[PDB]
């Protein structure tokens, strides 16, 4: 189709060299966004687990610098070797550099990038499978509970159902401890041009969604891409 | 797919 495998994907969409191209407005959001909650809104701690990782780091970036430890995950083996050529800086690893240097930029341009990836490798230990649709979503894996887990992208593309959904949600919860955040970022899709029917339109159901799951939301944000932030009851 | 990861995109 469009990219053939993970590498391809990356090549395509996060090189980053184009100010004006639809990626790099939305992946200058989703960062924005990343730093002010990890950052400035201050959502920090010692384990984050992140949930479809897939083949990429952006959204480890900020997290680094507030949590010590960060598991990655994804459904896809293949999504993980990608990202693992990486983190080992294997040869001929996907570069980073355009999208970690903007994220110091970000944060005050008070490191530079080689910095900031070796504090990204030093907080990443395992790499593992999720399937959010599984009660024990990173399998028999033991894992401490964590502080927080963050999902960027993920679940609307996972679950195709409200119900598969809401058990995801739960599926999730199962991986924190009381008091442990929830960060989701994802897209309310518009209307427009869409072939057959979506979970959401759209702020109402998605928080009732995750209230119902078990969770308090502490904030809500549309960046329509949107930004949640929420803590396990 | 972008902002979606393979294999959902």
């Amino acid at each position: 189709l469009s990219h053939f495998n993970p590498r391809d994907y990356l090549e395509k969409y996060y090189k980053f060299g184009s100010r004006h191209s639809a990626e790099s407005q939305i992946l200058k959001h989703l960062l924005k966004n990343l730093f002010k909650i990890f950052c400035l809104d201050g959502v920090k701690g010692d384990l984050l687990i992140d949930i479809g990782s897939g083949p990429t780091i952006y959204q480890l970036l900020s997290a680094c610098e507030s949590f010590k430890e960060i598991v990655v995950t994804d459904y896809s083996d293949q999504n993980l070797q990608e990202l693992e050529k990486w983190l080992k800086k294997e040869p001929a690893a996907f570069d980073w550099s355009p999208v970690v240097t903007y994220v110091c930029d970000l944060e005050g341009n008070r490191v530079k990038g080689p910095e900031k990836e070796e504090k990204l490798r030093q907080a990443v230990k395992q790499v593992l499978k999720c399937d959010v649709t599984q009660s024990q979503p990173l399998g028999a894996v033991p894992l401490p509970p964590a502080d927080c887990v963050l999902s960027t992208l993920c679940l609307d593309a996972a679950c195709p159902d409200l119900p598969t959904y809401c058990r995801a949600l739960r599926n999730l919860g199962s991986l924190l401890k009381p008091g442990g955040f929830l960060v989701i970022m994802d897209a309310l899709k518009s209307s427009y041009y869409m072939i057959g029917e979506q979970k959401f339109s759209g702020r109402e159901a998605v928080e009732a969604a995750v209230k119902e799951a078990g969770y308090t939301i502490e904030w809500f944000e549309v960046i329509g891409l949107f930004s949640l932030v929420a803590r396990k009851l | 797919g972008f902002p979606y990861k393979p294999x959902f995109c």
